[PDB]
RNA sequence: CCGAGCCUGGUGAUAGCUGGUUGUCCAAGAUAGAAUCUUAGUUCAACUUUAAAUUUGCCCACAGAACCCUCUAAAUCCCCUUGUAAAUUUAACUGUUAGUCCAAAGAGGAACAGCUCUUUGGACACUAGGAAAAAACCUUGUAGAGAGAGUAAAAAAUUUAACACCCAUAGUAGGCCUAAAAGCAGCCACCAAUUAAGAAAGCGUUCAAGCUCAACACAAAAAUCCCAAACAUAUA
RNA sequence: CACUUGUUCCUUAAAUAGGGACCUGUAUGGCUCCACGAGGGUUCAGCUG
RNA sequence: ACCUCGGAGCAGAACCCAACCUCCGAGCAGUACAUGCUAAGACUUCACCAGUCAAAGCGAACCUCAAUUGAUCCAAUAACUUGACCAACGGAACAAGUUACCCUAGGGAUAACAGCGCAAUCCUAUUCUAGAGUCCAUAUCAACAAUAGGGUUUACGACCUCGAUGUUGGAUCAGGACAUCCCGAUGGUGCAGCCGCUAUUAAAGGUUCGUUUGUUCAACGAUUAAAGUCCUACGUGAUCUGAGUUCAGACCGGAGUAAUCCAGGUCGGUUUCUAUCUACUUUAAUUCCUCCCUGUACGAAAGGACAAGAGAAAUAAGG
């Protein structure tokens, strides 16, 4: 089974208990399928969102279409939409109680690998369609094999050491400096700055 | 379809905390469940709150949990335990003040 | 929710460098701090507000003598980003009761005990 | 989503037709099946009200039941109301269940067109249900603005929805046209597939031509979208198959007259093929329903004089018997096709002496579909046995006097 | 001037509703909720004011405050010292209890709203400077005169897509596959000759043929009319 | 017997207007316009800012 | 729909926290009759009321459950004690509808029109290269989706206005945007020519008359080079009209016992203002058609051009 398994719209046990939207699960870096597992390429997300079936689909339609399945398997990184979205009816006035569950979706934070490719092959045959998918993705993402990922890393990493600024967000914020954590959030005192709400900035040391 | 849920606030907890000089009878902590066990000189109400049987100092420690033998559900628990294993409970203490009293010298007969 | 913020404590270990820099030596610390108000305490905690009471820095500008003691540096700690701190010298050593009237706080931080107003 | 539906048929085979309706849903289950006569379709409650108590019990009853679907082409309003008061449940007649399959299956934007014009009719039904948790008791009291009342403007909505839809469709039609134009010039013989649903065009269609990107469903109107594609006949001439969507009986004209903005195709056709399902029971009653569904469609009378017919799935039991799957009688079905489209597009097959130089046989090759070459070098000519059409032979008359 | 006349009287009817509420000057003064035919109001609480009695008030060192749950936030409570001078209690009262934005943790909505609802904090409902004008952002506050002075915050940055040249014989149309499928419809193997060429990576062929390639060789747009004027080079 | 569901005819070049038919279901107080009407619609011809 | 009480999230750690927020539950039951009396000290649902725990002592033996309920007065009782799904649950001892016949005090604290915030909805443009287009993503489109722009729809919010911002359409006059319907220039084409389609640029000028219907719209008739999409307080009622909507009268259908009401249909129904201020009040044209080119180029035929030239008109401006 090399080919991208189907993945379906809605957990086959429905929810019936209408969740609150904690976008924590999109805000701030992913701690989870962070590393490549039997594989050499996969789809990074550099942002966070959440991923429809539309989005799975997309996914797994052309990923399928494009790849060479006798040289080539792929494997979901991502559980199937499993956070209930609830929408309201059109014209409806606020107030009421909560709305009835309309789509599933599952929460993507950045950092993560959404899909993860493997096989007698090369990244530079597998970037292209990795990329074309990682655009349509809801979220900043983008085609990174092993050594890429490492490359970005170890350069992060590098910027890091070598920023010539006395100054770093994460002194200033940790030493609350200036009073800076009256407009900073608690999360920011991890985040380092490098993430602000569901966007990750990669260039930010 | 949602009803219910108004209830206010039990405003349970701690009453006294560490190095409080308490009074007898005064209570310690009002708790729903059993978060703070009673220790030396404290006392539990019907409602498992913890009251002062002594006046002194209020003092809490971690120590081990020797259920009574006829509490069915907690020897259970202790049954079913790997060997090795010592439970640990949060225990409030009153360390008593003054003395119980003195001699005095009341008639030189 | 915005709280009061714990400072680690690694904030205030100096280096080498930091010694280097500002020119203290790590052994034989100073006694004292001369702290001045440089930010308003509008806009900011009523705790920082409250500290800064406590302190004696309620007009901007105006240094006062604090002691370099833990708690001291604790308050001073709550409020560091409203003051401005610097170790007090004594080039002439502590102000004796003849001289006590002839000081001044001259802007490097010295406490001159004879000032003459007159030229070197 | 999912949805258990008791088949409640009115009698006057089709409950087979309706259980296979019921499957193409993907997530529809049939759990009970309800055969009742009655003597008067037209009525409020279809039934004599002795059968409406014993199928109202029996619906009530059994609580699987999430829907019922009537066998009717279509249930007036006061009709609806009542069954659904009556047996608790939603019902769904064959026009709803077919559009809703209608909604499911379309894929591209026209067919997604095509299928909201079709669904306007459901929409105007169910308008008022569907807007009375909008009304909020506004209305008649409020001194200003303007007079419109709460379902006037309601109606007003609807109505511009179906006219920008409409709008829509014509501009489709005329992209149609313009996609036709090229294909029109270049004299491609053009052979569209008509029949009635599930008979087996897109698997004929895919024999024919040998094609593997094509797809034939096992679900019912499984072809949504009018495709040409390409195929050769034995006299190397090359033809332009159309696959068309099904047709459907007992099902309102209108549902199938909204795709007439793709279906247009086939009125371009130079020939039709009706792929009649011989194995099912009541193929007569399907050829009826379909031959009424393409004059509904206007179809040019020459050309439906013309039609040509093909018994499909004659392996399960004047004209050619074929099976599509097995591929048994493609071989005479291509031969009656090759000369259809010759005494249909004015295709002359003509033999034509030319000198062995000049480029005129490769002008004819080019031009026109050179079915053999006999060379004679003493002259230093050929003779090419060709099928050419009347603008190829004009074309060639005077470039090559 | 009749959904029930007009005049007089009860009558200064009553109005939780609107409006008005008149000398000077100083000072303190914006602050949780509960109940209520109650949410346009009121009583209690909280806050606020005054006077009086007394002694601790605030900041806060260790130590200390739960398992359920495997992990887990900023923090909080308590709290000697210390820096400070306030706090509690007693007596007497009113008034505020229809609130805005900003930062942060969240909920509802649609991860819309100058939206609504809680929590921590700030500001505004007070002065001044700045962000263009500016309640809510930044600086700064305790007040007078000065034709002195040092400063606080405080002025946006950016200009982005050229590109290879030459060359190609051939085991054979590798087998199976199929009417044929010939590097190119599919499956198996994918060797091998010429110094140099994939049993072929894209076009193209019904099939071929012809083309290459690889191989040698050398960013945006809406409606009255754009919107300081300008300026790259004189030493922070 | 009346009114409602659809089809159609006349009227206009064109009619959501006006008039007339047939077709489906609802509901001893229903049909019948003779004359009359500053009542409400339609209309030939004439007339005319 | 809900109104009182309790458990769990939101509210992760002392306490406390809203929601017409997400979920669970309660209005008992059971066992005993010391489920006796007293009494330090404490807790407390942010007040009070009420509700909780309890050492010691007398007297005796040797209470489970989260909620599981309700005050005063007043009734019954000799007394002890009992009495409301007083559930609108801090509880009026006992009282419903309708008002367009309406009235008064107010409210922009709060709706209808408008403005404004927003852009879910709606519209538009690019990106991907699946799929249509015979082959061919890109002549023309275009699924799953991505990124942007607009503020014309349907909505949501309730920020100005209820000591009045007069209401949908039409007449009159029109101002503006261009995302151009026609006229102009240009690229591509599945551009042979004529018709076209698409795209760049262009807002100087123009963008018809009628039947029905209040129609803005819509259907239809005849035209046009075209009968453009919008914004302007849904431009324009101190310039006009009131046909609808939307007062008081009256019917028909429906609801109700009735008053009366209805997102049903209809007949009738008062349109004020002498201008104080601002503003303003005399500023090289387009198009169609006929002929000719020419039945020529083009085209197998059918059909059929550009450019240049001539002549006729129409509209608009000025006389
Ligand atoms: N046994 C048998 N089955 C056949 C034959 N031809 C077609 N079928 C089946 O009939 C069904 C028709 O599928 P399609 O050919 O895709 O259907 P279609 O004719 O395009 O009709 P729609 O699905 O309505 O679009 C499929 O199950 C075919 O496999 C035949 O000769 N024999
Ligand atoms: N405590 C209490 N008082 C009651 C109860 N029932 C009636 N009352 C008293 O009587 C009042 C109610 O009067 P009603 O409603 O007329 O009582 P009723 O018993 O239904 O009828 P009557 O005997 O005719 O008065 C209350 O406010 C009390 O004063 C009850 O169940 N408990
Ligand atoms: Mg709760
Ligand atoms: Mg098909
Ligand atoms: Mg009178
Ligand atoms: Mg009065
Ligand atoms: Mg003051
Ligand atoms: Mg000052
Ligand atoms: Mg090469
Ligand atoms: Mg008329
Ligand atoms: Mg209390
Ligand atoms: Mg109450
Ligand atoms: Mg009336
Ligand atoms: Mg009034
Ligand atoms: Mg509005
Ligand atoms: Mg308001
Ligand atoms: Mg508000
Ligand atoms: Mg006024
Ligand atoms: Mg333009
Ligand atoms: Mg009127
Ligand atoms: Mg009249
Ligand atoms: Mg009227
Ligand atoms: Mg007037």
């Amino acid at each position: 089974k090399p080919k991208l398994r189907f993945i379906e719209r809605a957990p086959l046990v429905p929810k019936v208990r209408r969740e609150p939207k904690n976008l924590s699960d999109i805000r701030g870096p992913s701690t989870e399928a962070t590393e490549f597992t039997e594989g050499n390429f996969a789809i990074l997300a550099l942002g966070g969102g959440y991923l429809h079936w539309g989005h799975f689909e997309m996914m797994r339609l052309t990923i399928n279409r494009s790849m060479d399945p006798k040289n080539m398997f792929a494997i979901w990184r991502v559980p199937a939409p499993f956070k209930p979205i609830t929408r309201k009816s059109v014209g409806h006035r606020m107030g009421g109680g909560k709305g009835a569950i309309d789509h599933y979706v599952t929460p993507v934070k950045a950092g993560r690998l959404v899909v993860e490719m493997g096989g007698r092959c090369e990244f530079e045959e597998v970037q292209g369609f990795l990329d074309q998918v990682a655009h349509k993705l809801p979220f900043a993402a983008k085609a990174v094999s092993r050594g890429t990922l490492e490359k970005m890393r170890k350069d992060q990493e590098e910027r890091e050491r070598n920023n010539q600024n006395p100054w770093t967000f994460e002194r200033i914020a940790t030493a609350n400096m200036l009073g800076i954590r009256k407009v900073l959030s608690p999360y920011d005192l991890t985040h380092k700055g490098k993430y602000w709400g569901k966007f990750y900035m990669p260039k930010r040391v | 379809k949602n009803l219910g849920g108004k209830s206010s606030g039990r405003r349970q907890g701690i009453k006294k905390m560490e190095g409080h000089y308490v009074h007898a009878g005064n209570i310690i902590a009002t708790q729903r469940h059993f978060r703070w066990h009673p220790g030396a000189h404290v006392g539990v109400g019907k409602n498992k709150c913890l009251y002062a049987l002594e006046e002194g100092i209020v003092r809490y420690t971690k120590e081990v949990y020797v259920p009574h033998p006829r509490n069915t559900e907690a020897v259970d628990l202790i049954t079913r335990l790997p060997k090795g294993a010592v439970l640990y409970k949060t225990f409030v203490h009153v360390v008593p003040a003054k003395p119980e009293g003195t001699f005095k010298l009341v008639a030189m007969l | 929710k915005f709280t009061r913020s714990r400072i680690p404590e690694k904030v205030f270990q100096a280096s080498p460098e930091d010694h280097e820099k500002y020119g203290g030596d790590p052994q034989n610390p100073h006694k004292l701090h001369i702290v001045t108000r440089i930010k308003s305490t509008r806009r900011r905690p009523y705790w920082e507000k409250d500290i800064i009471k406590m302190l004696g820095l309620e007009k901007a500008h105006t240094p006062q003598v604090h002691k370099n003691i833990p708690s001291v540096n604790a308050k001073l700690k709550v409020v560091k980003h409203l003051i401005r701190i610097k170790p007090l010298k004594l080039p002439q050593g502590l102000p004796a009761e003849e001289n006590m009237s002839n000081t001044c706080l001259k802007s490097t931080g010295e406490l001159v005990v004879q000032w003459h107003l007159k030229p070197v | 989503g999912t949805q258990r539906v008791c088949l409640v048929h009115p009698d006057v085979w089709q409950v087979a037709e309706a259980t296979a309706l019921v499957h193409t849903l993907d997530g529809w289950s049939v759990v009970q099946t309800m055969v009742v006569s009655t003597k008067t379709p037209d009525r409020k409650l279809i039934f004599g009200k002795g059968n409406f108590e014993h199928l109202t019990e029996k619906i009530r009853g059994s609580p699987d039941i999430t829907c019922v679907f009537l066998n009717v082409e279509r249930m007036a309003a006061p009709t609806k109301k009542e069954l659904e008061a009556a047996w608790g449940v939603e019902v769904f007649d064959r026009f709803t269940v077919v559009l809703h399959i209608f909604r499911c299956n379309a894929r591209t934007k026209e067919a997604r067109l095509q299928v909201a014009l079709a669904e306007m009719p459901l929409h105007r039904s169910n308008l008022k249900r569907d807007v009375a948790h909008l009304y909020r008791g506004v209305g008649s009291r409020y001194i200003m603005g303007s007079g419109e009342s709460f379902m006037q403007l309601q109606q007003r909505l609807l109505r511009e929805k179906e006219a920008k839809i409409r709008k829509a469709l014509d501009r489709l039609r005329k992209k149609r046209h313009l996609l036709r134009r090229q294909r029109t010039r270049r004299e491609f013989p053009v052979i569209s597939v008509v029949g009635y649903t599930n008979c087996g065009k897109t698997t004929l269609i895919k024999a024919l031509t040998g094609d593997a990107a094509i797809q034939p469903r096992d679900q019912l109107f499984a072809t949504l979208d009018v495709t040409a594609h390409a195929g050769t006949l034995p006299s190397r001439m090359t033809v332009l198959y159309v696959d068309t969507i099904g047709f459907l009986s007992q099902l309102p004209h209108g549902l199938i007259e909204s795709f007439s903005a793709t279906l247009e195709d086939v009125a371009h056709s130079d020939l039709i093929l009706h792929v009649r399902d011989v194995s099912h029971p009541e193929a007569e009653l399907q050829k009826c329903s379909v031959l009424s569904t393409l004059r509904g469609l206007q179809l040019p009378a020459p050309l439906l004089d013309s039609m040509v017919e093909v018994h499909n799935k004659v392996d399960l039991v004047n004209v050619v018997p074929v099976s599509a799957l097995r591929g048994h009688g493609l071989q005479e079905l291509k031969a009656e096709l090759d000369a259809a489209v010759l005494k249909a597009t004015g295709r002359q097959i003509l033999t034509l002496r030319v000198r062995l130089a000049g480029a005129q046989l490769s002008w004819l090759y080019k031009e026109a579909t050179v079915q053999e070459v006999d060379v004679i070098p003493e002259d230093g000519a050929a003779d090419v046995r060709v099928i050419i059409s009347n603008s190829a032979y004009g074309k060639f008359r005077k470039l090559f006097p």
